[PDB]
C-alpha cells in the first residue's frame, strides 16, 4: 500500500 | 537530529546550502523509525519547499533530500498523502523520472507508488498527469538483468499500486498499456519482483470477466501455475490469488487453469501448513467444483477429492465451510456416478459432524448438499443404504434437532429431509 525509506 | 524550528530557520533562508543542509536534516527524522513528526512538518508549512526543491537541476542534492523526505511523508495517512499532492507534489515526480541520476529516478518512482496507493482516485490522478509513459520507458532494455536489484524493486512495486485499487478499477486503456511491461516482469528471476508481479495480476483479475479475459489473452496463466508451486511463500500466495480469481470467470478461462497444470498443484496447497494457503486454495476448489461436468471429472482424477474430505474433516472452521460450499457446488453439478464416488471417498461422516457448527449460512450448505446427495440416491434407487449410513454415524439426531432452529430456511429443508427420506 504504502511503503517508508529507513 | 535536528529540531523542526531550526528545519524551517533553515528553509527559509535565502541560501541554497542552508536549504539543502535543512532538508537533508528533515530527511533523516522522516527516515526514524519511532513516530516520524509527519504532522508537525505538515503543519510548518513545508511541503510547498519541498515540492520546489524536486525542481533545482543545478543542485541534484537537494532534488534527492526533498524527493526522499516528500516519499516518507506520502507514506503516511490519507490526509498525509493528500498533503504532498495538494503540493503540486505529482507533476514535479514525474518530472524527476527522466533524471540523469538513477538515485532521485528511483526515489520519485518510490514516492510515486505511495501516492498512487492511496486509493482510486489518486492513481487515476498519477496516470492523468501522465505516469505511465516514462514508468515504462525506464524498463525498456533488452535484458532486465542490466538494471539495479533495487531499481527494478521499486518500478515493479510503483506498477503494482498503479493496478490495485477498485470500485473503480484502473482505466482500461492503462491496463492495456501495462501489461506487456508486466508480462516482462512475470518472467524475471528475482523473487520480489515476481511477489509483486503477481500481485499486480492479482488486482487486474479481481472484477469482472473483461477484465479476467484481457489478462488470461497475455498467456500468464502457464507462468502463474509454474510461480503457484514456487517455494517461497511470498510468491505463491499472490499466484494462487490470481489463480482464484480466474476461476471466477467463464469455464473457458477456468479450463486454461486447468489445461497448465494447476490442479496438480493442489494436493500440497490443500495440505499447505499456512491457515491463509489452505483457506483459498479450497476458495479455489470450490469455484472449480462449479464448473461443467468435465471439469469436475478432472477435479476427480487428480486424486483431489480425498483431499476435499480431509479438508472438510479437520481445518479451520474457515478452511472447512469453503469446502463445504465445494461439496455442494460439486453435488449440484456433477453426475450421478460422480456424486457416488463422493460418498465412497467419506463424505458423509465429516459433512455431518460439521452440522454442529454454530453458524447458520454452513448449515443451509450442508443440508443444500446432502438434498442433491439423495437426490442422486433417488436415482439409482439406494435411498435406502444412504439413509442407513447418515443414522449409523449419528447425522440424523442432527438433521431432526435442526427442526427446532432459529432460522427458518434451516427448518423448513430440515423438515422436508426428514419427512422425504
Amino acid at each position: 500500500n504504502k511503503k517508508p525509506r529507513i | 537530529n535536528w529540531s523542526v524550528e531550526d528545519i524551517v530557520k533553515g528553509i527559509n533562508s535565502n541560501n541554497l546550502e542552508s536549504q539543502l543542509q535543512a532538508t537533508q536534516a528533515a530527511r533523516k527524522l522522516l527516515s526514524r523509525e519511532k513516530q516520524p513528526p509527519i504532522d508537525n512538518i505538515i503543519r510548518a508549512g513545508l511541503i510547498p519547499k519541498f515540492v520546489s526543491f524536486l525542481g533545482k537541476t543545478d543542485c541534484s542534492p537537494i532534488q534527492f533530500e526533498s524527493a526522499w523526505a516528500l516519499t516518507n511523508i506520502a507514506s503516511g495517512t490519507s490526509e498525509q498523502t493528500k498533503a504532498v499532492v495538494d503540493g503540486g507534489a505529482i507533476p514535479a515526480f514525474i518530472s524527476l523520472l527522466a533524471s540523469p541520476h538513477a538515485h532521485i529516478s528511483e526515489q520519485a518512482v518510490w514516492a510515486l507508488g505511495n501516492i498512487a496507493g492511496d486509493g482510486s482516485a489518486f492513481r487515476d490522478l498519477v496516470i492523468k498527469h501522465g505516469a505511465i509513459d516514462p514508468l515504462l520507458a525506464l524498463l525498456a532494455v533488452p535484458d532486465l538483468s542490466t538494471l539495479a536489484c533495487g531499481y527494478l524493486r521499486n518500478l515493479t512495486w510503483t506498477l503494482s499500486n498503479l493496478c490495485r485499487n477498485k470500485n473503480p478499477a484502473p482505466p482500461l486503456d492503462a491496463v492495456e498499456q501495462i501489461l506487456p511491461t508486466l508480462v516482462r516482469l512475470l518472467h524475471h528471476n528475482d523473487p520480489e519482483v515476481l511477489a509483486d508481479s503477481c500481485w499486480a495480476i492479482s488486482y487486474l483479475t479481481d472484477g469482472p470477466n473483461e477484465r479476467i479475459e484481457m489478462v488470461v489473452k497475455k498467456g500468464v496463466v502457464p507462468q502463474l501455475v509454474k510461480l503457484l508451486g514456487a517455494t517461497e511463500l511470498p510468491i505463491v500466495t499472490p499466484a494462487l490469488r490470481a489463480i482464484g480469481n480466474i476461476v471466477t470467470g467463464t469455464d473457458e478461462q477456468t479450463q486454461k487453469v486447468i489445461d497448465a497444470g494447476a490442479l496438480a498443484v493442489f494436493p500440497s496447497l490443500l495440505t499447505n501448513p499456512k491457515t491463509n494457503i489452505q483457506k483459498e486454495a479450497t476458495w479455489t476448489m470450490s469455484n472449480i467444483t462449479a464448473g461443467r461436468q468435465d471439469q469436475i471429472q478432472q477435479v476427480v482424477n487428480h486424486g483431489l477429492v480425498p483431499f476435499l474430505v480431509g479438508v472438510l474433516s479437520k481445518a479451520d472452521f474457515k478452511t472447512q465451510k469453503e469446502a463445504a460450499w465445494a461439496i455442494t457446488n460439486y453435488t449440484s453439478g456433477g453426475t450421478v456416478e460422480q456424486i457416488v464416488y463422493l460418498v465412497h471417498c467419506g463424505i458423509i461422516e465429516p459433512l455431518m459432524n460439521l452440522l454442529s457448527a454454530k453458524d447458520t449460512k454452513i448449515i443451509q450448505v450442508i443440508l443444500d448438499a446432502i438434498s442433491n446427495i439423495f437426490q442422486a440416491a433417488e436415482k439409482l434407487g439406494e435411498t435406502e443404504k444412504l439413509s442407513i449410513m447418515i443414522e449409523e454415524c449419528g447425522g440424523l439426531d442432527k438433521i431432526e434437532a435442526l427442526q427446532r432452529h432459529e432460522n427458518e430456511s434451516v427448518y423448513k429443508a430440515s423438515l422436508n429431509l426428514i419427512e422425504k427420506y
